[PDB]
């Protein structure tokens, strides 16, 4: 699984196609996923202006 | 930032899965793609 | 301002917003309509 | 939402070099993301 039911830990990078896609790891799991913006965004949606504000 | 490409690979991978080949031309795949390396850079 | 529409990332995160429609970095439109702002994003 | 509004969003965010078909792939990809 990609989103493996895991807490977020960073927001990493950023790509944007036809769906903006955030590259971030999760807790205790030192892999990169590539998440869908509005996925992550309904999730985690403070974590996210954080990473796109700072 | 100094990720590993094996990690960027497995997030191309996911991208495709995401969208589906079927998404795009092989074109269009290609200028994205290389606008994903980029990307990191 | 009443609607925040969608968003795209090209250097910053842009909002397209409407009080015609606009775009607008995002960190501008929120300091000055965070709840609006925070509740797009969820 | 109409084709020339989203071509007055894309040509702002643009304003804030490109191929040509970097410029058609990616602008096409603007817009299916609407």
């Amino acid at each position: 699984g990609l989103d493996r039911g895991l807490e977020l830990d960073k927001v990493l990078h950023c790509y944007q196609m036809k769906e903006l896609f955030l590259f971030v790891t999760w807790k205790g799991c030192s892999s990169i996923d590539a998440v869908p913006m509005k996925y992550i965004r309904e999730a985690y949606p403070l974590q996210v202006i954080e990473f796109f504000q700072s | 930032a100094k990720i590993r490409m094996s990690q960027k690979l497995a997030c191309w991978q996911q991208i495709l899965t995401t969208l589906g080949t079927s998404s795009m031309s092989e074109q269009e795949w290609n200028t994205f793609f290389r606008g994903f390396l980029e990307s990191w850079q």
